[PDB]
């Protein structure tokens, strides 16, 4: 009744697949979050 | 800096922007008071009361 079980992946790990240039060329650039200031913005209020 | 903040071109529907205003990314690329003044009305050679520390109730001239 038994037959020998398959895996879902072909490889052991992922990290070879992502780091390859086939993948990497399509990706967008890696973003990073700005922290925002807490504070006179406007250049001339003294006209008013 | 607060430059590199840009509006997202997605229209995903999970999140909806009601007016013309669009959702903002707020991201940057990965690569990377007070004067404490001298007090007016204390000139050279004013008579002054000392009220603190070692001398109390003793007058002095600046």
């Amino acid at each position: 009744r038994f037959s020998l079980p398959r895996s879902i992946m072909t490889n052991a790990d992922i990290e070879a697949v992502i780091t390859s240039d086939a993948v990497q060329s399509v990706l967008n650039e890696k973003k990073e979050v700005v922290p925002l200031p807490k504070c006179l913005s406007v250049g001339a209020c003294e006209d008013w | 800096e607060l430059l590199f903040i840009s509006p997202i071109a997605k229209k995903d529907i999970k999140r909806p922007s009601w007016r013309g205003i669009p959702r903002i990314s707020f991201t940057r690329p990965a690569v990377a008071a007070k004067a404490v003044e001298t007090r007016a009305n204390l000139k050279v050679g004013t008579v002054v009361i000392i009220v603190g520390g070692e001398h109390q109730g003793k007058r002095a001239v600046v």
